[PDB]
């Protein structure tokens, strides 16, 4: 009746104060982990630069990885890029080849599992308990070399600002695979620097892209958790303003159930005292 | 044979076909990065842009004169216009160079590139400078390391590649000038 | 017998028929809500004696929005067929688009995201909305209202900016000339001989900013 | 028997008996007389016998517009072929003292069991909103000397509308086919007036400020109307199957109502983000456009044969509809007009385009 | 989950065509099908008091129950809503004298009060017209 | 079923049905106080996920039609 | 609150001023003629104010206002029971109220 | 609430009082125990809040 | 402390209560408006876990046992 | 939950405009210099609106 609405607007007030807190929170966890976010950019400038950037590649096997989230409050990020998977997906499977669909996080096994099951090979998770680390990353793309594929598209949410999310989607061509033949101008483009390894060429451009995997799926991964943490910022937002609505009604329908309750109790007194008076 | 012109912006017009138009077209790692290799420039004298890089912290994006970098074939000193290489560096000493002014890093390994317009890349993994390190635990390390050799192809490898490593360290603390 | 009250009173507002006259009387009672509490029993009442309603929103009266008309609550069935011709050619397709302005209400990036296809009944509703504010104790004759809706609504005034569509409109009604307001006044009804005039006078118009 | 009325949440969720007693529960403002109108509309012109429309405190504009749409559509005719008129109508509406309101009940059932008893006929009985009755009541009740009962009725509420409405029944010589307009008094089903009404009735279509709130009309709560004729013995297992599903689809997205609202669709399950695809397009689907709005909304009015509604259920039910937006299933007649829907939203966008429209050359034509 | 025994009081409550009647009639139904199984003595008579229905529901319930045959161990005591408020009082307690033959003899018996809260607000009205003075949502104390 | 009470319990209901149905009440139970975390889906030690995976077993075996007594 | 106003009104109609009139909880004065109404047997009307609120608080509200005399502007501090702006008593005085001045901690 | 819990006897942990329940009538052991009880009880009750 | 009120307040009260007790009655009112965050195991900014700390010993120092006043 | 540094100029002389807006609305009243030392201040109205 009248204690039901009560225990209700002591439930969404709580709800409140939680998200509330919930939003500082990750507020705090977006400005500690946005240092190493500008750090670890870098590093993926010069293998952009040395081998360049061709999403749109022939290829006969590829892993794909999603970079999702652990936990499940970021509201609107881990369906976001399953939506971009498989949008940029389609668009690079149709010659015919194997595709790997891999998944960081584990609300991207949660929503990958389905749409693409029977390709769904790797499933990782627990990566941003402690912090995110170059040794994690590089195991990490040590199992993703474990098959050999001819491409290694890596889809993340890049933390352009605490506002905005580009998801971004990054390409490693495997060496001998695609990356000798995709540099042909004329001769080649990568014949114009000088080899200064011990081995040959073909040696030194596999320990290249192993460790520009490595470095794109650390970064990746990392801003993915600085945009985590963004948009868990603003998605507890919208929950303090949606708990603040619902209460603010509530309160209203509690208001006119008191009013209703001292005018229906005081009509059964005044009925009970003129029969008798 | 350049018969398939591959790219972000040959990426975008199959997406338009192939990928709905609810969505926008998704961002490329070659859209946030505005220095590249064979687009000419950089140099304008002397100096050359250096770009020391560790995955964890951006340690120089200023301008050089002269960076030492230790190859896998020898120390080797880049200049302002440097032939493009693709030098793998084993452990040793980073040394770039302002001027009078000179900064000391030793890298633990890595690459470092030199590209047709005269930028330069040193892509390393942990690059400690040599006041952070101690001369009492790399002997430690190195008489740790040397003694004990398993005769397993992977214990020898990272026994190879450990007294590589504090051989390089043990050279690199006491030869400061 | 509180709605008896309402009842003999309301009821007496009429339309007579041609053998008693042929007069009328409009009834327009005030019913005060507490808190926008409109199934109170005095309101609900009334709602269920009058023909329509008119619920003015506290929330678009402290946003600057007046008269804080809600449009999606607020009904008219009797003179829905009791309008003039022309305010019925272009307000149809007034209450439609702000019909469907009402989709993407307070969330455009509010909420989660934002489309940029629907940017456009974003920045059209608000012009809509800004047409309809009107100042106090200044009634508008009906053909000086369905030209400002047409130009409102025909595409007149996308290029004004939204700080400036108060002005943009007491600027429509000073500079088009006024023979079509006249002709738009006797002949009831915006003909296909004055929408092409119409709009060769809404394409010289000084439109201010911009 | 069953009672087909063109409706689709009525013929699939609550489907209204062909003798028996509907009632049409609402909030003032909810739409209970354009649903009795439509109902007049669908319904006495293919029946067979006659109606008798009882106005009981109800305006009496409505009862001029009625009675002027009867003689216009030859269900009243005047003077001499006055014999081939098939309805009566019998007014005590709002204007008129306690006494009448409470008596102009009984004169309508009178008319209607003349017909019924010593005719033999099958009756229509429209009766918009015998709550007037209970409220007549309640109001000389309070000079008649009486302690009054609860929230403020006469002690004798649930005797007076029992005398009242048993008096209609299907008999063994003669049916009546009652609809009775039911008010809820400040949207509160719990005031004892609907309370006591909610007994006497095979058939509520409880009508909801809510649904009509968000647009949706017939604004028929799915969760709370009810009939004695969804039976799976009665109107075949398909129907009955059917509207269960539509149901337990509704009831899944109630639940969700909350989580929704505070946390927002991207923290639901992906089982559940589907039921609320679902819900949402089943209650877009129960929507629909009548023959007696089409006045004052524009769009042309829908009659739906019982078929096309468990067939468009069905297909919405099994997911075979899981491609057209939410938008297609609003206000369309059938699953047929759902497709014809969405094909005309997705030329719309492509008719972003198409030309730019210019007239030139012809002021002196 | 909630068994009965065969002397107890079980209150079947809940809202408006949530399934009450249905759990008293398949109870009325099981013992028609019991009864024509057991030796004599644990045969199981019905009582259905109908307060405040109406006459088409009881007349709907009367041909269920001798469609199925559950008519010849059951009494059906029917004050409608139709009948004066004093009749539907009292149908529960004439049920309840109906059904206590069976008790007191020996036998076994099944009372169904379908609509006790009809009941109570017959006797509100009852007792509001002879002036005595109300209480809780103006019931009788 | 978690506010449908009798006061007999035992010693009331067939034997047989005595036996079979305690594991009923309890699972019913253990199906109830874990779908009010049916929000998130973590599905802790595949045991709060086999626990309504039994309870929606549960209370759809204990559906029947109207008129029909077993 | 009619004795002061009295006051006030002396010193509007016959000194032709612009005076003051300071109400200290006008809430109590509605309790107290509600008090006073329930004293007399009266039947009460909603929430528990008395039947004559509307009434009772227009007698004295009607009178503080500008003639042609002078003026009696009135600064009522107004109390709101359970921080309910729809109870009776506010809704009632918010009717004549031509300005409002929130004091906050 | 705590019988739907399956716990019986359904008392309150902290609704319930007594008398009795002071360390000069019962001992600072048993006091302080129950003290305690009742203080990690109220403790989970806070928590159950945001652990749903 | 929150809901307790004192109308005469500060000027009947010890002058050595006084000037303690006035930063006592903000710190816990700066406790009271964080203590949401308490439950929390992600540590905050640190200005939040000072009063965090603070008024969770504020309140410790509060308690007092029956029938021995101060 | 940001700070200064991430409010841009357009909301900072906004900042620098409200913060001295909401210091001008307060005043020294004449009733309270007998204990506060400083003496009341009496604000004409066309004062106060070009003041603003
Ligand atoms: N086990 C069941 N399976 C399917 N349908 C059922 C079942 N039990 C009840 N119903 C349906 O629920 C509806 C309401 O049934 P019932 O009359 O028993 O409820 P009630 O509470 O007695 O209703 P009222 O409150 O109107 O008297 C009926 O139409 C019936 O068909
Ligand atoms: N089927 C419908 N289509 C469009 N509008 C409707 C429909 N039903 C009701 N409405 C709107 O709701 C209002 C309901 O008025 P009315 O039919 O008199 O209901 P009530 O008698 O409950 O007040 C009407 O003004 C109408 O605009
Ligand atoms: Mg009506
Ligand atoms: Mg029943």
């Amino acid at each position: 009746s009248n204690q039901a609405v009560k225990q209700r607007i002591r439930a969404i007030k709580n709800i409140g104060k939680i998200t509330k807190a919930m939003k500082m929170v990750a507020a705090s966890k977006m400005k500690n982990a946005q240092i190493a976010v500008e750090q670890s950019r870098g590093l993926v400038d010069p293998f952009v630069r040395l081998f360049g950037d061709f999403p749109a590649v022939n290829s006969n096997k590829s892993v794909v990885v999603a970079v999702t989230s652990d936990k499940g409050l970021c509201g609107g990020l881990n369906s976001n890029i399953t939506k971009y998977t498989r949008a940029t997906l389609a668009t690079t499977e149709s010659e015919g080849k194997d595709v790997v669909v891999v998944s960081i996080g584990d609300k991207g096994r949660s929503q990958l599992t389905r749409i693409e099951s029977q390709r769904y090979q790797l499933a990782i998770a627990d990566t941003y308990k402690v912090r995110v680390t170059f040794g994690q990353a590089s195991l990490i793309v040590e199992e993703l070399i474990k098959h050999n594929p001819q491409s290694y598209q890596i889809l993340f949410n890049k933390f352009r600002s605490a506002i905005s999310f580009k998801p971004t989607v990054a390409t490693i061509l495997s060496p001998d695979l695609l990356e000798k033949q995709l540099e042909d101008v004329t001769g080649n483009s990568l014949d114009a620097y000088d080899i200064e390894a011990s081995h040959e060429r073909s040696d030194v451009l596999r320990d290249l892209t192993e460790f520009h995997l490595g470095v794109t799926l650390y970064n990746a991964m990392l801003e993915n958790n600085c945009s985590e943490h963004a948009s868990r910022m603003s998605a507890m937002e919208n929950s303090t303003k949606s708990a603040g609505e619902m209460l603010g009604k509530l309160t209203l329908d509690y208001n006119r159930k008191r009013q209703a309750t001292i005018t229906t109790e005081l009509i059964e007194i005044i009925a009970g005292a003129s029969a008798l008076m | 044979e350049a018969a398939a012109p591959a790219g972000p912006k040959e990426f975008t017009e199959v997406w338009n076909k192939k990928a709905p138009s609810t969505l926008i077209v998704p961002e490329f790692p070659s859209n946030y990065t505005a220095v590249k290799a064979v687009g000419e420039g950089q140099v304008h004298g002397d100096a050359f842009p250096v770009n020391f890089y560790t995955p964890h912290s951006i340690l120089s994006q200023a301008q050089k004169d002269t960076v030492v970098l230790p190859g896998v074939d020898g120390y080797f000193g880049v200049k302002a216009s440097h032939v493009p290489t693709i030098a793998q560096l084993k452990p040793g000493v980073v040394e770039l160079h302002s001027g009078a002014e000179s900064e000391k890093f030793f890298v633990s390994g890595g690459f470092a590139f030199v590209h047709p317009n005269g930028v330069t890349d040193i892509c390393v993994l942990e690059a400690a400078t040599l006041d952070q390190v101690d001369p009492a635990a790399v002997k430690s390390a190195l008489a740790a390391a040397s003694a004990a050799q398993p005769t397993d192809e992977f214990e020898q490898a990272a026994n190879r590649a450990a007294i590589e490593l504090y051989s390089a360290l043990e050279s690199a603390v006491e030869a400061k000038a | 017998d509180v709605f008896y009250l309402h009842s003999r009173l309301l009821e007496r507002a009429a339309k007579l028929s041609k053998e008693l006259g042929g007069g009328s009387l409009t009834a327009f009672p005030v019913i005060e809500t507490q808190a926008g509490d409109v199934s109170a029993y005095i309101a609900t009442n009334v709602i269920s004696i009058t023909d329509g309603q008119i619920f003015l929103e506290t929330e678009l009266f402290y946003k600057g929005i007046r008269p804080a008309l809600n449009v999606g609550l607020s009904v008219s069935r009797v003179g829905s067929a009791a309008q003039f011709p022309g305010m019925k050619q272009v307000a149809g397709t007034l209450k439609l688009e702000l019909a469907q302005y009402r989709e993407v209400a307070a969330f455009a990036q509010f909420g989660s995201d934002l489309d940029a296809a629907t940017q456009y009944v974003l920045e059209r509703g608000a012009r809509l909305t800004e047409m309809l504010k009107q100042k106090q104790f200044a009634p508008i004759p009906i053909e000086r209202q369905t030209v400002a809706v047409y130009a409102a609504t025909k595409g007149f005034l996308d290029k004004v900016r939204v700080q400036d569509i108060v002005a943009a409109e007491e600027a429509v009604i000073s500079q088009v000339n006024p023979a079509v307001f006249k002709i738009l006044k006797a002949n009831g009804k915006i003909t296909p001989a004055l929408d092409a005039h119409l709009k060769a006078e809404l394409r010289k118009v000084k439109l201010p900013g911009a | 028997e069953i009672l087909v009325t063109g409706i689709k949440v009525v013929d699939l969720l609550a489907p209204y008996q062909r003798g028996g007693k509907i009632g049409l529960f609402g909030g003032a403002g909810v739409g209970k007389t354009v649903l009795i109108m439509e109902l007049i509309n669908n319904v006495a012109k293919a029946h067979g016998g006659f109606s008798v429309f009882a106005g009981v405190g109800e305006r009496t504009r409505e009862g001029n517009d009625l009675y002027r749409e009867m003689i216009e559509s030859g269900v009243i005719k005047l003077g001499a072929e006055r014999g081939n008129s098939k309805c009566t109508l019998v007014y005590g509406q709002m204007n008129e003292p306690p006494g009448a309101r409470a008596r102009v009940a009984l004169t309508g059932l009178t008319v209607a069991e003349y017909f019924r008893d010593i005719e033999g006929q099958d009756v229509l009985l429209f009766v918009d909103n015998i709550f007037r009755f209970t409220q007549a009541n309640s109001e000389v009740s309070a000079l008649l000397g009486r302690i009054p009962s609860a929230v403020g009725y006469q002690p004798t509420l649930a005797t007076d509308l029992g005398g009242l409405q048993e008096r209609i029944t299907t008999t063994t010589k003669g049916s009546i086919t009652s609809v009775q307009a039911v008010y809820v008094p400040a949207d509160d089903l719990t005031d004892p007036a609907p309370a006591t009404t909610f007994a006497h009735l095979d058939a509520t279509t409880v009508l909801s400020r809510s649904i009509a709130e968000l647009g949706i009309y017939p604004a028929v709560d799915p969760l709370d109307s009810t009939s004695r004729m969804l039976n799976p013995n009665v109107i075949g297992a398909e129907h009955y199957n059917v509207a269960r599903g539509v149901q337990k689809v509704l009831q899944d997205y109630k639940n969700l109502q909350d989580i929704i609202a505070i946390l927002g669709m991207d923290e639901l399950s992906e089982e559940d983000k589907l039921t609320v695809a679902r819900a949402r397009k089943i209650q877009r689907f129960l929507s629909q456009p009548f023959q007696v709005a089409e006045v004052f909304t524009g769009t042309p009015g829908k009659y739906v044969d019982l078929a096309d509604t468990i067939s468009g259920f069905q297909g919405v039910l099994t997911g075979k509809y899981d491609d057209l937006p939410e938008m297609a299933f609003y206000m369309v007649g059938d699953i047929k007009e759902v497709k014809e829907k969405a094909d005309k939203m997705a030329k719309d966008i492509a008719s972003r385009k198409e030309a730019d429209n210019k007239k030139v050359s012809e002021e002196l034509k | 989950l909630v068994p009965i025994g065969r002397g107890q009081r079980e209150l079947i409550i809940g809202d408006r065509q949530t399934g009450k009647t249905a759990v008293a009639i398949d109870a009325i139904i099981h013992q028609k099908n019991c009864n024509e199984q057991v030796p004599k003595a644990q045969r199981v008579y019905c009582v259905y008091v109908a307060v405040g229905q109406k006459r088409s529901t009881v007349a709907q319930l009367v041909k269920l129950f001798t469609q199925t045959g559950a008519m010849r161990y059951t009494i059906m005591v029917s004050a409608t809503a139709s009948d004066a408020a004093p009749l539907q009082f009292l149908a529960p307690y004439s049920g309840c004298a109906m059904a206590e033959y069976f008790r007191d003899t020996g036998k076994h018996g099944l009372i169904i009060y379908d609509d006790l809260s009809k009941q109570s607000v017959a006797y509100r009205q009852m007792s509001l017209l002879l002036r005595r003075p109300p209480g809780r949502e103006a019931f009788p104390g």
